[PDB]
């Protein structure tokens, strides 16, 4: 997708257990 | 993380877009769509979370997954009941009949699992099952 | 007989669900997740 | 010249390059194979012959190369190379069991290869003949750019 | 060398000595089973190890199994 | 910063190690 | 002492090497019907001559490929494989009770049998430090 | 002892190593 | 034109099927020119 | 166990066909050790590199075979 | 018989096409081969009807026509339905299509096809070729069977073959060129529209020169050349036909020939080879795909060298896609060449015909052949490969003055060289004589520029190509050295005397021997296609780089062209980092940079082809063993679940695994670098 030119449409899935958990560096 | 709409990056991504579709508005549709869902500040694009995102897709994917290993299941039942060998054009060979029939008691796994469930019918014993 | 054999067979059902999916695609836009 | 096989059993073919008259004549009349040698004298003349040739490459093609010192480098690198060939020599004799064996090309190789008596005289002439032609060569090459 | 052992299930086919390249195997009298044959394996100082023998034991578990072990010139099979 | 008196010193410790080494290595052997 | 006449070979280079000498040759003597022409496993096609032919190969295997893959084939089963010692000790190997080792005959032990089937076979673990092998 | 680099590095890979491999040729090869 | 009547000739003499002894007669003289 | 016919589940553990079903189709001989010679619907591994088919039917110990 | 196990399904598709196999006779044989080769010719006229008819219906083909130098052609526009539109380019006058490389437009023009009538019907034309074409097959095959005797008359075969096509194709076409083709390529080039240009059915120093080098208007060839060329090879090649004894006492009858040549060292010489090459179909495939190869890399250097088509030269993305098609063509076919030459060694060699002839002669001094290429291959591995390693080192160490470049230490390719400057200075009156020009001016010229590109010039010669030319002669003789080894090592070794018995392809003759793995002639043609591959990967690198440093550019305000890598070949090339730096990386930027553009799909195949590559690493370092260990616990699980399938699931042949493996490493390494080339050239060139 970000090939064609539409990043919009990417599979990004946050890691919410690594927000919870958190030395620590931005988990995206 | 915060909704698309609110998110000043995901409004200038909406401004210049690329129509997927012949139909020139299908970019356009596409941020109006994506609107809804949550999106990160700086990136401005559409995240998912572990229920819309992906509870409900998954139910839908578990549901198609379920009905074709489902089939593929009753076929295989099929080919063993249909002739004394199973393998000779019975999988090299797709029946036709055999198959759509599958199809048709496919799509249906959701209400049969309740009683496959029941009395371990889809569980052979250990001991029968193959294990050197 | 050639419409039995798995190559026939899945050439057609393949040649459905790819253009399936294709026309899916084409008609409905970008769905990333479900609205 | 054409392909025979002397005891056609045995996998080697006489050819115009392993059974001509010209060329049995210059093999066997190496020093390695040339009759009448002391294993000494078989080492003193592949000694000096590949020293003297040694010089050459290193010399010409090192990293010193042009300079005086190229000349020392030669004679030194290939001397090097000929104590490293003696060690070689010495070590091989020490668990060296095997003799040359009769050939298309050599009907008699000789002892002087093929006991450990032969290859230590062939390794002390080696040493001696290789340096000796190292520093012959590196002379000559002075000898010749003064002349 | 590789010892080869023939154990107690050898339904004698004669299988394994036809395949056999270096003929470690002979078939020899055996009362054991209804073939009235065993496999043998006199001469396994000419055993390669190619095991053509255990590929052509048709015998679940195959009763003819070749273990390798000092390597010789006959074992690696060196013309030199 | 080192003198040599110590890099040699450094040597001569280090030769110890080496003797000892040769002779575990020969028992191991 | 192993005569016979050498089949008509222009001479490759698959032949013997120096461990013919040095160590062990082998050899191979069969009656031929025909002045036929057959493959060397050397590499080549040699004529067998009419008669008795003596062929000196490099290993067991050699003999017993020209053996069995070509002769056998020709229907010519009369072929005998002698080990080939320097000193010229030849010894028959191959029909050494003079019948093909396929064909069961008497006189012939059996050798490396084993009474025990090969699932029932010991593990390692049992035998650790006592030197005998699960085979053995 | 500035130059003992020098000597040491020759002596330990060219000379040792020469040495190591004469021995192990030994040790391998009787 | 003499050059090729005498390369037809001796094409006869080549020969010691008619038409390809004049073939390469013709060509002979096309060379020749 | 019949010789005509029968399901017996292998326990002979070094099998490809250990715990599978499998119609006998010989009768026990008189001093040998595996006489049951059940025939198994599935095919064995037996064959040389990329070979198809394999064994069907193999000699089955008495005690390790069970109806 | 039955589908037992999935290995079936596999052995069915591998051993389908295995005739020899599934036949015992010539007969039946060489008729299935026949109408094969009819169905071959119909997928052939299939493609080129697809190729006209995309050209003519979804194409920028007219516009190019009109003004080549402004326009891209682009005969292949994308559905868009998930966002591929952007594969869409903008290629000029607002068209939008994959910009393609096949140079079809070019041959198009060449062939002097202007109207859209001509390409439909062209199109349409090819397409009842191919109809008739597998109908042909089907009634040879089916209905008529034909017979072993015409078969076996190649000297038939040759004269027709000869003359009818090459003779008389040479000639036909030369009409075709001097009525169609020139004439119509002179208006176009004077300027005349393509709708002001006649169709066909409207309708001698002139027309037939020897100027040498290339039209400076279109950057081809004069068509005048092609012409004369076309004609004196349709002159040649009716003689020569004539020079063979078909069905009279006129000729030379091959059998004769050939045993007559024999001589003191080669024995009984060719004797037997008629018959062998006659008998077995294998002999002449061999011989046949290694001459087939060797003529599509001929193809490669003739084509780039002497662009024949009209524009080409200038369009630098067909140039290179031609020459690395026809290389990976090339080399995919001599290694088929030594497959089925080993296929023959295994399956159709007779002790019997062939005696003390040279192909038994070949075998009997096979370890002198072997050891030899061996010993070539080690040298020229070292003095080729090692002087880059030598040159990583100096230059590395700061001593560029020790390394092998034009600069300190220098290789000069002098043998090339001089053949060079023997081309560019010898024009006219030397052998062939009255030549106005340099038939290319690779070998000696000044920059031809059609539009700003520099359509061909001085492909120089130094360092650099002397290295990297003895790294190509080092890599063509390891391919030598791993497929002669396979065809005369086939039937058998010191190592495995019966391998003619175990057949072409097996896995092995099993561990003992200390291990037999790969030692098959199949398996010798499995590493033999790495080092093929490994060889044309560096002869289309060698191009890529040599072309875009030293020949292709921009001409400026000055003489001087802009050449697209500005001349670092001459000082790069000569060190692996050199390759790393300034071809790898340098110019892998616009494919990893194509995200989001035209090219992205080039991007995208970069990725996926590294991943393939990757992949294939799974089956050639792995064996069928741990694969068929852990399908059993997989089935075990399908068992629990009574999904058990009725064909058992098998671990894939071990010769299966390793042609896998080669498969996706040859796709992957392959597809990579055509993604890196097709970026960089579409963007830059
Ligand atoms: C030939 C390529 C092609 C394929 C393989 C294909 N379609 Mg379409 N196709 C349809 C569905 C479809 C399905 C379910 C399907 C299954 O694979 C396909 N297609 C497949 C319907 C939405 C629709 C026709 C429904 C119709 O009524 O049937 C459709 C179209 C249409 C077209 C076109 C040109 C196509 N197609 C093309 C294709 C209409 O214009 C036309 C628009
Ligand atoms: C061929 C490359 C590709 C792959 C391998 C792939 N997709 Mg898609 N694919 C989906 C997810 C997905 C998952 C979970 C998944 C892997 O399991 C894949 N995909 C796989 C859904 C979100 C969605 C259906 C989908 C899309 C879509 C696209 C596109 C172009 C793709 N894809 C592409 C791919 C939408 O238009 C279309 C879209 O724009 O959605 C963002
Ligand atoms: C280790 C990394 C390395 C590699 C792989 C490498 N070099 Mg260098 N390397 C060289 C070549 C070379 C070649 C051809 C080569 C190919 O593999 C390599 N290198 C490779 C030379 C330019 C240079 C010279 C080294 C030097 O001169 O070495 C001696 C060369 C000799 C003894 C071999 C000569 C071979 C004979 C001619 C063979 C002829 C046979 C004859 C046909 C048979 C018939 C005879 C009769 C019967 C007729 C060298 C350097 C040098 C170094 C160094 C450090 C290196 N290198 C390094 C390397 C110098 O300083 C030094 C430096 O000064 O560079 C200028
Ligand atoms: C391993 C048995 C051995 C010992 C114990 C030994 N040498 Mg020798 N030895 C020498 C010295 C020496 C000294 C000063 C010395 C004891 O102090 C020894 N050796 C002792 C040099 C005069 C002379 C040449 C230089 C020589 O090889 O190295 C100089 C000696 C050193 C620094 C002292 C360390 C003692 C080492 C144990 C000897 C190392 C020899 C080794 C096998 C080769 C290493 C690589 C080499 C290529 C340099 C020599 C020879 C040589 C050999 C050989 C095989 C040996 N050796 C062997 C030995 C040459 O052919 C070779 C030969 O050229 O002479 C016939
Ligand atoms: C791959 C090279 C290698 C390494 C790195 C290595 N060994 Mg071995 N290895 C040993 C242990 C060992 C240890 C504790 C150790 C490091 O942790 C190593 N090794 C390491 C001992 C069992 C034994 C002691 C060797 C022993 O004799 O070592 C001699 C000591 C040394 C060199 C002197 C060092 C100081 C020089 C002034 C050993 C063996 C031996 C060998 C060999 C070949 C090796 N090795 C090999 C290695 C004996 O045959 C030899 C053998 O006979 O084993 C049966
Ligand atoms: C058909 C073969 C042939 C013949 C028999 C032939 N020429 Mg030619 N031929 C010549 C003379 C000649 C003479 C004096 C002569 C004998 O009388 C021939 N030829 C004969 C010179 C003019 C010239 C030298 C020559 C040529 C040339 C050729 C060629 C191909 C020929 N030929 C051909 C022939 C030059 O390229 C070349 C060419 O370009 O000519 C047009
Ligand atoms: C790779 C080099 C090679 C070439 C160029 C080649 N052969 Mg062979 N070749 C044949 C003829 C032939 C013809 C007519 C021919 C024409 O040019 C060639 N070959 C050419 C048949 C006689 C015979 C059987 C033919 C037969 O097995 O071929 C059937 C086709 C096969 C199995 C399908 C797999 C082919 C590729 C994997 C697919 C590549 C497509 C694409 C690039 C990438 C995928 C695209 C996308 C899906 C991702 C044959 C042999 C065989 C081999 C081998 C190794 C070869 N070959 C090798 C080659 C036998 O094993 C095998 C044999 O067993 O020995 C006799
Ligand atoms: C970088 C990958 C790689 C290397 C280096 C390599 C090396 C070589 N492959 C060869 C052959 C082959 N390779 C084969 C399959 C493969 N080979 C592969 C990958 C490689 N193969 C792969 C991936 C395959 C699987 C298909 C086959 C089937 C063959 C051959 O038959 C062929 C062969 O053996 O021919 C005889 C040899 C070519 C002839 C030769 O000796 O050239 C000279 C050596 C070179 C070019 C390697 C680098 C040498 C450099 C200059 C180092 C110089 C030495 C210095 C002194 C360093 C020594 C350091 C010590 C002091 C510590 C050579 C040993
Ligand atoms: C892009 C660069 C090229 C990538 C591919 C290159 C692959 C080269 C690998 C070597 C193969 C040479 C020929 C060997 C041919 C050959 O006989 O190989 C032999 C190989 C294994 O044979 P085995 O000896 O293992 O089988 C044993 C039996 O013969 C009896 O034991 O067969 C297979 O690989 C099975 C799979 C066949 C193919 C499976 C795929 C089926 C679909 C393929 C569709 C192709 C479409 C093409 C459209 C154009
Ligand atoms: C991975 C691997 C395998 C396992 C790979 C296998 C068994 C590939 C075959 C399985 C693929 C997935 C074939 C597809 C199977 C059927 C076609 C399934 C139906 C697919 C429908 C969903 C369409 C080997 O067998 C092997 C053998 C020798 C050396 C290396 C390897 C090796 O690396
Ligand atoms: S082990 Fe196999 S081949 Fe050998 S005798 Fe027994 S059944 Fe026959
Ligand atoms: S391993 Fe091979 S050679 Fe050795 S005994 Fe078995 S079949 Fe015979």
């Amino acid at each position: 997708v970000v090939a064609f030119g539409t990043p919009e449409k990417q599979i990004l899935v946050e890691p919410i257990f690594a927000q919870w958990i958190q030395p620590f560096m931005s988990q995206g | 993380l915060v909704p698309c709409s609110e998110s000043p990056k995901f409004q200038e991504r909406a401004a210049k877009a690329r129509n997927t579709t012949a139909d020139p508005n299908s970019g356009q549709k596409r941020f109006e769509m994506y609107s809804s869902a949550l999106c990160g500040p700086e990136d401005g694009l559409p995240r998912i979370i572990a229920a819309g995102d992906f509870l409900i897709p998954g139910l839908f994917f578990i549901y198609i997954a379920g009905g074709i290993g489902n089939s593929s299941r009753n076929y295989q039942i099929a080919n063993r009941k249909k002739n004394a060998k199973n393998p000779a054009m019975g999988e090299i060979i797709i029946d036709v009949p055999l198959a759509v029939s599958s199809t048709i008691a496919g799509m249906a796994w959701p209400l049969t699992a309740f009683r496959e469930l029941t009395s371990g019918e889809l569980t052979v014993p250990d001991s029968d099952v193959t294990v050197s | 007989k050639f419409f039995s054999t798995a190559p026939v067979i899945a050439l057609v059902f393949f040649t459905l669900t790819a253009g399936f999916l294709v026309e899916l695609n084409r008609f409905f836009p970008d769905i990333l997740f479900f609205p | 010249l054409v392909k025979h096989g002397g005891d056609p059993l045995v996998g080697d073919l006489a050819t115009p390059v392993n059974s001509s008259g010209i060329v049995k004549a210059w093999i066997n009349n190496l020093p390695a194979y040339r009759k009448g040698m002391s294993a000494n004298a078989r080492g003193l003349e592949i000694g000096m012959a590949h020293g003297y040739y040694l010089y050459g490459p290193f010399a010409t093609s090192g990293p010193i190369r042009g300079t005086t010192m190229s000349l020392v480098s030669g004679v030194l690198s290939a001397s090097a190379v000929v104590i490293v060939l003696s060690v070689a020599i010495q070590i091989y004799s020490s668990v060296s069991s095997a003799k040359p064996l009769p050939s298309v090309t050599t009907a008699d190789p000789g002892s002087d290869f093929g006991t450990k008596e032969g290859w230590s005289a062939v390794g002390s002439g080696f040493l001696i003949g290789g340096c000796g032609g190292a520093v012959i060569a590196g002379v000559l090459s002075y000898a010749i750019a003064a002349f | 060398s590789h010892t080869v052992k023939i154990y107690d299930t050898c339904i004698g086919c004669t299988q394994c000595v036809r395949a056999c390249p270096t003929d470690v195997l002979e078939m020899v009298p055996w009362d054991g089973c209804k073939a009235g044959q065993i496999a043998s394996s006199p001469r396994t100082e000419d055993c390669v190890g190619c095991k053509r023998c255990e590929t052509a034991c048709p015998t679940d578990f195959l009763s003819i199994r070749v273990y390798l072990g000092a390597e010789t010139t006959r074992s690696m099979g060196l013309a030199y | 910063e080192l003198s040599d008196l110590q890099i040699v010193i450094a040597l001569v410790v280090a030769l110890l190690p080496a003797l000892l080494a040769l002779n575990l290595g020969s028992a191991l052997s | 002492t192993l005569t016979g006449q050498t089949p008509l070979f222009g001479g490759s280079t698959g032949g013997l090497l120096s461990s013919a000498e040095t160590e062990e040759k082998y050899a191979i003597t069969w009656t031929s019907p025909k002045q036929q022409v057959f493959e060397m496993p050397t590499g080549g096609a040699a004529v067998m001559n009419e008669g008795e032919n003596l062929l000196y190969l490099a290993r067991k295997e050699q003999c017993l490929a020209l053996g069995l893959r070509q002769l056998r084939t020709k229907k010519i089963m009369d072929y005998k494989i002698y080990r080939v010692l320097p000193d010229g000790s030849n010894t028959l190997l191959h029909p050494k009770d003079g019948v093909f080792p396929e064909k069961s005959n008497e006189g012939r032990a059996a050798v490396n049998s084993v009474a025990r089937s090969i699932g029932e076979n010991p593990n390692p673990g049992a035998i650790k430090y006592t030197g005998k092998k699960a085979y053995d | 002892s500035d130059i003992l680099p020098a000597i040491m590095t020759p002596l330990v890979v060219l000379i040792g190593g020469g040495a190591a491999m004469t021995a192990f040729f030994y040790y391998v090869e009787r | 034109l003499m050059l090729f009547i005498n390369l037809l000739m001796v094409f006869l003499g080549r020969y010691a099927e008619m038409l390809a002894t004049g073939v390469f007669a013709h060509w002979i003289g096309a060379g020749m020119i | 166990m019949v010789q005509r016919g029968s399901k017996v589940r292998i326990l002979r553990p070094e099998s490809y066909w250990f715990r599978e079903i499998g119609t006998v189709a010989s009768v026990d001989q008189s001093g040998i050790k595996y006489p049951v010679i059940v025939r198994f619907d599935t095919c064995n591994y037996n064959g040389i590199s990329g070979t198809a088919a394999g064994i069907n039917t193999n000699n089955f110990g008495v005690h390790e075979l069970e109806e | 018989k039955g589908p037992q196990t999935t290995t079936w399904i596999w052995n069915l598709h591998a051993l389908a096409h295995d005739f020899d196999t599934q036949t015992n006779d010539l007969e039946e044989i060489s008729r299935k081969i026949f109408s094969a080769h009819f169905g071959h010719l119909s997928i052939i006229f299939v493609w080129i009807s697809g190729m006209i008819f995309h050209a003519a219906r979804f194409s920028n083909y007219y516009a190019w026509l009109a003004d080549p130098l402004g326009n891209k052609p682009s005969a292949h526009v994308v559905w868009p339905i998930v966002g591929q539109d952007i594969l869409n380019a903008d290629v000029g006058n607002g068209f939008r299509g994959v910009q393609i490389t096949s140079g079809l437009f070019h041959i198009l023009r060449g062939a002097g096809m202007t109207d859209p009538g001509e390409l439909y019907s062209a199109a349409i034309g090819a397409l009842v070729a191919a109809v008739v074409m597998m109908y042909a097959g089907y009634y040879h095959y089916h209905k008529k069977a034909p017979k072993l005797e015409w078969f076996q008359n190649a000297e038939s075969t040759m004269t027709h073959h000869l003359i009818v096509l090459l003779g008389l194709g040479n000639l036909a076409w030369t009409g075709h060129l001097i009525h169609v083709s020139l004439p119509v390529n002179k208006l176009l080039d004077s300027g005349v529209a393509p709708q002001d240009i006649p169709i066909p059915h409207e309708f001698y120093s002139d027309f037939l020169t020897f100027k040498g080098g290339l039209d400076p208007t279109t950057g081809g060839l004069w068509m005048t050349d092609i012409a004369h060329h076309h004609l004196a090879l349709a002159v040649m090649y009716i003689i020569a036909g004539h020079m063979y004894r078909t069905n009279w006492g006129i000729g030379h009858s091959m059998k004769e020939i050939m045993e007559s040549h024999k001589g003191p060292f080669t024995g009984e010489g060719h004797k037997g080879l008629y018959e062998v090459l006659t008998t077995s179909w294998h002999a002449q495939l061999a011989i046949n795909l290694a001459t087939w190869g060797s003529f599509s890399i001929i193809v490669a250097h003739h084509m780039y060298a002497m662009p024949p088509y009209p524009y080409l030269a200038t369009d630098y993305g067909t140039q290179l896609n031609l020459f690395v098609h026809h290389m990976w063509i090339g080399g995919f076919l001599i290694v088929g060449g030594a497959a089925h030459a080993a296929i023959f060694m295994v399956r159709d060699y007779d002790p019997a015909v062939n005696q003390n002839n040279v192909l038994d002669r070949m075998l009997r001094h096979r370890d002198t052949i072997i050891s030899h290429l061996n010993w070539v291959c080690i040298f020229l591995g070292f003095h080729s490969f090692g002087l880059y390693i030598h040159n990583d080192n100096m230059r590395s160490l700061g001593r560029p003055q020790d390394m092998f470049s034009d600069t300190a230490i220098q290789l000069q390719p002098i043998f090339s060289q001089w053949v060079q400057n023997l081309q560019a200075n010898v024009a006219g009156t030397i052998r062939a004589p009255l030549a106005e020009g340099a038939s290319s001016l690779a070998w000696g010229g000044d920059p031809l520029f059609v539009g700003g590109k520099v359509a061909m010039q001085h492909v120089s010669l130094g360092t650099a190509d002397f290295m990297i030319h003895h790294i190509h002669a080092f890599q063509i003789h390891v391919t030598v050295l791993i497929l002669i080894k396979g065809v005369l090592y086939a039937r058998s070794s010191r190592l495995i005397p019966d391998k003619a018995n175990l057949g072409f392809r097996f896995p092995c003759d099993g561990p003992g021997r200390g291990g037999t793995c790969q030692s098959s002639g199949w398996d010798h043609i499995f590493l033999g296609l790495f080092w093929m591959y490994n060889c044309i990967s560096i002869v289309n690198f060698h191009f890529f780089w040599k072309m875009q440093s030293d020949v292709w550019g921009a001409a400026n305000a000055n003489g001087g062209v802009n050449y697209l890598t500005a001349g670092n070949w001459a000082q790069s090339s000569i060190t692996i980092n050199g390759w790393l730096r300034d071809f790898l990386w340098a110019q892998s930027v616009q494919v990893i940079n194509s995200y989001g553009s035209a090219l992205s799909a080039y991007g995208i195949l970069f990725l996926g082809a590294h991943f393939i590559w990757a992949f294939s690493l799974m089956f050639l370092f792995s064996g069928r063993g741990y694969w068929q260990e852990l399908i059993e616990s997989i089935v075990w699980a399908h068992s629990k679940l009574k999904i058990a399938p009725a064909i058992q699931p098998r671990a894939m042949s071990i010769t299966q695994g390793r042609a896998v493996g080669l498969g996706h490493y040859l796709l992957g390494g392959i597809v990579t670098s055509w993604s890196f080339y097709l970026a960089r050239i579409l963007a830059l060139g």
